[PDB]
């Protein structure tokens, strides 16, 4: 209501008191500031993470001491570059090096040519991604001097069960023969040798036209198959081609299980199937394709 | 800016 | 001049020293807290409303002349 | 896949 | 002194209430920091020197990507720009929000700093880029494996966008003090590297020209101003580490202000900190998006 002037003298040193009060506080804040920042500057923590041990293949960082699954730096004798790859290391000392895998559908694998060579789709720490690792690396993990080694197929159903087939000096070629596959004899396996082609039942040389040993990779950009058309192509898929095939693993992904000549864009089947353990109109839910030294696997 |  | 009147000059140097001081510190604090949601689990959502020390400048101001 |  | 002392009361008193909020704020900011941002970047298994390799490997999405620039060195991440003109863009610098801080010492800026990627939501894999600072060091290494163009998109707090290339791009190492070179210029946000400040003439403009400046950081002093005092530096003023020349056209790793528009009374030491280019919105205006990213040339 305007004090008297004797207000002024006490009421002008309050001021000075929370005027000061403020300043100190000011102070005070921004040291805390100061803390704060301390605690701001480390990026998120990433889940993902790669394992120190290195070596010439999965079986190598297996011997070193690698102990779990998990993404790891490879890189064998004759490769120019070492590799992000994923090695699975079970309990015996075993160290397999998958270059395959399927298991949702997420990966598109309907790639060209070069995609197929260097490889495309995700690895994770804990091999739960879709990928294909590359036929170049491939070819180079398969083919150290001296070294014989040996593929594994693991196959999963969509009711529960699971199949493998192996086959002995599994090998890929280099590009100047279109990463052809060879490999001595089938190593066994509950899944059946869907390698060694599959009597169909359309006619006598299914066996032979559909058998995988010494086929040449093929994809719709580059066909390398034994038939006129073009067996990439009209499968949407890059694989080891002939007339066309028992196995295909690199197919495409049908939901379920069960498909039909119409669910497919040109009748022909092109699904994720193996003749020796399902029909021709059976795609699986799970694929995994991987490798380790020969001499490894049960002496 | 510049310190001129 | 007066005794008190050279009090209250020094009050009004310093208010709006601080008025202008405060104004930055609200605007570090502001950037210095979004700079930790890159960092830390979240980041304290707020809003800078410089309004209010804008207002509060000018009506500084009106009353020192 | 055996093609005709 | 009649209405007078009633104003004085209530601006210090307002403040002080607002000293309570803002320690308020900063208090619950360092409860949060007991405890980590996290991603899960499940690596991309196309790999190659650089985004340029992958991208011609068939490498067709942007996201992080795993890449070796030499046997030297081992792989680390980077995000990748595989659709912005033809793809291959390897992003050395990213500005898009205020989460990383840029204001770090010399070594910061050397190792690198900063989120490469985050999470696309629902994904295993990180398809969006973070705030991050590649590093001096591999920024360096990038450019001296031969011609290297640059590319610098920006983006106004309204959406409008406009890029400033640079055919020829290159970065020392640090012995060097990591000496900036640019030319071959193009695009549409003016050419502060070289030509320095639009709006400033003669000596002004020059000393605002970053081509052939040393780096500096708040805590290592290579700036074209040549004084006395320990706190008259282009890095402690400006915050954030930069080419800085005297001291600025181009502030790219600046002080990152919401809303763009922003004052001298707002900046920490009075100058022109902030994510600014001042041969497009002047110097009072942080972009809301800043970025630089490299490729080979050819
Ligand atoms: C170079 O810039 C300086 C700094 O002044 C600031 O930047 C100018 C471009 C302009 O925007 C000013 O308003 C800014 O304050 C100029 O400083 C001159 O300094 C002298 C000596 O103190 C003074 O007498 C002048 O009035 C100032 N500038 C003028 C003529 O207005 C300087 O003049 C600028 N010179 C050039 C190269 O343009
Ligand atoms: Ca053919
Ligand atoms: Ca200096």
């Amino acid at each position: 209501y305007e004090a008297s002037i004797l207000t002024h003298d006490s009421s002008i040193r309050y001021l000075q008191e929370i005027y000061n009060s403020n300043n100190q506080k000011i102070v005070n804040l921004k040291e805390k500031v100061a803390q704060l920042e301390a605690q701001c500057q480390e990026p998120c923590k990433d889940t993902v993470q790669i394992h120190d041990i290195t070596g010439k293949d999965c079986q190598d960082i297996a011997n070193k001491g690698a102990k779990q699954s998990g993404l790891y730096f490879i890189k064998p004798l004759k490769a120019n570059q070492q590799f992000l790859v994923y090695c699975e290391i079970d309990g015996s000392g075993n160290g397999w090096t998958v270059f395959q895998k399927r298991l949702d559908g997420s990966v598109d694998f309907k790639k060209n040519w070069i995609q197929y060579k260097e490889g495309f789709g995700h690895l994770s720490p804990t091999g739960t991604t879709e990928f294909w690792l590359g036929n170049e690396k491939i070819h180079l993990i398969s083919t150290q001097s001296a070294i014989p080694y040996a593929l594994r197929v693991e196959l999963e159903d969509w009711n529960g069960r699971t199949s493998t087939a192996d086959y002995a000096m599994f090998k890929v070629g280099p590009e100047a023969d279109k990463y052809r596959l060879t490999y001595a004899y089938f190593a066994g396996g509950d899944a059946g040798d869907a390698f060694d082609g599959f009597d169909f039942g359309d006619d006598p040389s299914d066996k032979f036209f559909t058998s995988h040993n010494g086929m040449q990779f093929s994809t719709w950009d580059n066909d390398n198959d034994k038939f006129e058309g073009n067996c990439a192509e009209q499968d949407g898929s890059g694989w080891w081609m002939n007339k066309c095939h028992a196995g295909h693993l690199n197919g495409v992904y049908y939901q379920g299980g069960t498909y039909s000549k119409a669910s497919t864009p040109n009748g022909y089947d092109n699904g994720i199937i193996w003749a020796t353990w399902k029909t021709r109109w059976y795609s699986m839910k799970k694929t995994t394709m991987k490798i380790i030294p020969f001499n490894r696997l049960t002496i | 800016g510049h310190r001129p | 001049v007066i005794e008190k009147v050279q009090h209250i000059q020094l009050l009004q140097k310093n208010v709006r020293a601080q008025l202008v001081d405060m104004k930055r510190l609200e605007v570090d604090i502001d950037i210095k807290i979004r700079s930790c949601r890159g960092s830390c689990s979240r980041a304290l959502a707020r809003e800078v409303d410089l309004k209010d020390y804008e207002d509060q400048q000018k009506q500084l101001e009106q009353v020192i002349a | 896949g055996p093609r005709p | 002194i009649p209405t007078n002392l009633r104003v004085l009361r209530s601006i210090l008193e307002n403040l002080r209430s607002k000293i309570q909020k803002l320690e308020s704020d900063v208090s619950a900011q360092m409860e949060y920091c007991r405890t980590p941002c996290t991603v899960s970047c499940n690596i991309p298994v196309v790999s190659g020197k650089e985004c340029e390799e992958i991208i011609r490997k068939g490498g067709e999405t942007s996201e992080m990507y795993l890449i070796q620039p030499d046997s030297s060195v081992k792989p680390y991440r980077v995000y990748c720009d595989m659709n912005t003109e033809n793809g291959g863009w390897t992003v050395i610098q990213n500005r898009q929000d205020g989460s990383v801080d840029f204001g770090r010492k010399w070594d910061p800026y050397k190792q690198g700093f900063g989120n490469v990627a985050t999470n696309t939501d629902g994904k295993n894999y990180c398809g969006l880029p973070g705030e991050y600072w590649l590093g001096n060091d591999k920024i360096s290494q990038l450019t001296r494996m031969g011609p290297t163009e640059l590319l610098i998109e920006m983006e106004d707090w309204k959406g409008d966008k406009v890029k400033a290339h640079y055919g020829g791009f290159t970065v020392q190492n640090e012995a060097n003090k990591y000496q900036i070179s640019v030319n071959k210029y193009r695009g549409t946000a003016g050419n502060a590297l070289m030509d320095g400040a639009s709006q400033l003439m003669g000596e002004n403009r020059t000393m605002t020209i970053h081509n052939g400046m040393f780096f500096s950081t708040y805590d290592r002093d290579n700036d074209g101003w040549l004084t006395s005092d320990p706190r008259k530096q282009c890095s402690k003023e400006d915050g954030g580490g930069w080419w800085y020349n005297r001291c600025h056209a181009a502030n790219p790793n600046g002080r990152y202000y919401w809303g763009g528009q922003y004052t001298w009374d707002m900046a920490k030491h009075g100058t022109d900190d902030g994510v600014v280019w001042m041969n497009w919105k002047g110097s009072w205006y942080s972009m809301r998006k800043m970025s630089m990213k490299i490729r080979p040339f050819f």
